[PDB]
């Protein structure tokens, strides 16, 4: 029953705006504070903003201030976070969060139904924000060509593509066995790229094929590669 | 504005061990303004404990935490499967509130060499003018492994990134990719090209090598 649902993702140019909006239920949402957080790729998290229960007290992460402000509608249940005048730095998982359900004054007197944004006890999902003046593209696949522990290995390098994400699959699907496929790495150029790769018997090379199904549906790309020894 | 730093990095745990978190705030927070999170890949982060000590509703009491000052820790008091994750400390002591940088807790098991595989760029790549040399170094535990590459025997620096796997649900190993970007230019002024592996289940180094054109 209580949940919260984050939505309004997306890519957007550096300089653009978008609004990032989270519905609750479940609970007394009006005595609650709330907060949004983010994790960058690879990074950890991030405390963004919080503004606690009727809105009036609101505050912002250093690299944020500015550019990004909280609201909230307790009619219906929304917090929002506007976020503006977006950076490359910015891209990121945005989680939207619930604070407490309570304060306490300089005094030490706690208020019961007077919820901040100090801690955060229950998290949507979260949502995809991705900051970049890439264009989208579809990737080039490269086969990856067969011992060690036993066997060989082979793979794809599917390289260049924009935005994420791609799937990966091999002879049609039916192979998931020893498959590894890695997370992506943004280059320098902005695209990004991985590889795909799977441990295979190396009396087998010979008798069967081998090919790795690779879709991109952001560019509606599809391709399908053989590798050979 | 408070930086929080937590230690160790990563600990090797199996379940039924304790783990004991650290973090470090570069000024004094009061025993009452700290909050600790677990986070699992692909999963909303989770509260574990706030006011320093007090733990969040549903969670059961082999979680303990506490401190002042400049340190606070977390305890788990015996590990269990899902307690493997990684884990955040956070200040609300003083605005800007902040989080520690995690600390990832892992699962210890057996020493499993990876399996190492050298591939060079493919001909399809090459037509189309760039050049990606990969190395693989598959389903091997713990972590740690030095993959160096060399070029006509230089090694090579600054031209080569890792990506890595999430520890593995089943046998709880890591895969990992090291890819070697140069121009199609330079590849063709080289011959030789070896991946160097160093890991704690090899007896020495293992290098997988190609040459050019051969």
């Amino acid at each position: 029953e209580v949940q919260l649902v984050e939505s309004g993702g997306g890519l957007i140019r550096p300089g653009g705006s978008l609004r990032l909006s989270c519905k609750g239920s479940g609970f007394i949402f009006e005595n609650f504070g709330f907060g949004w957080v983010r994790q960058g790729p690879g990074k950890g998290l991030e405390w963004v903003s919080g503004t606690n229960w009727n809105g009036g007290d609101s505050r912002y992460g250093d690299s944020v201030k500015g550019r990004f402000t909280i609201s909230r509608d307790n009619s219906n249940n929304f917090v929002y976070l506007q976020m503006n005048s977006l950076r490359p730095e910015d891209t990121a998982i945005y989680y939207c969060a619930r604070g407490t359900d309570y304060t306490i004054d300089d005094q030490g007197i706690r208020y019961q139904g007077s919820g901040t944004f100090w801690y955060f006890d229950v998290w949507g999902r979260g949502t995809l924000v991705t900051v970049s003046s890439a264009s989208t593209k579809g990737p080039s696949v490269f086969p990856l060509a067969p011992t060690s522990g036993g066997t060989a290995a082979l793979g794809c390098l599917v390289k260049d593509y924009f935005p994420e994400p791609v799937t990966v699959s091999w002879n049609s699907g039916a192979l998931t066995s020893g498959v590894h496929t890695f997370p992506a790495v943004l280059q320098s150029s902005g695209l990004y790229s991985l590889s795909s790769v799977v441990t295979v018997p190396s009396s087998s090379l010979g008798t069967q094929t081998y090919i790795c199904n690779v879709n991109h549906k952001p560019s509606n790309t599809k391709v399908d590669k053989k590798v050979e020894p | 504005e408070i930086v929080l730093t937590q230690s160790p990095d990563t600990l090797s745990l199996s379940p039924g061990e304790r783990a004991t978190l650290s973090c470090r705030a570069s000024q004094s927070v009061h025993s009452r303004y700290f909050a600790w999170y677990q986070h699992k890949p692909g999963q909303p982060p989770r509260l574990l404990i706030y006011g320093g000590s007090t733990r969040a509703t549903g969670i059961p009491n082999r979680f303990s935490a506490g401190g002042s000052g400049t340190q606070f820790t977390l305890t788990v008091n015996r590990l269990e499967a899902e307690d493997f994750a990684v884990y955040y400390c956070q200040q609300y002591g003083r605005s800007p509130y902040t989080f520690g940088q995690g600390t990832k807790v892992e699962i210890r098991r057996t020493v499993a060499a990876p399996s190492v595989f050298i591939f060079p760029p493919s001909d399809e790549q090459l037509k189309s003018g760039t050049a990606s040399v990969v190395c693989l170094l598959n389903n091997f535990y713990p972590r740690e492994a030095k993959v160096q590459w060399k070029v006509d025997n230089a090694l090579q620096s600054g031209n080569s990134q890792e990506s890595v796997t999430e520890q593995d649900s089943k046998d709880s190993t890591y895969s990992l990719s090291s890819t070697l970007t140069l121009s199609k230019a330079d590849y063709e002024k080289h011959k030789v090209y070896a991946c160097e592996v160093t890991h704690q289940g090899l007896s020495s180094p293992v290098t997988k090598s190609f040459n050019r054109g051969e």
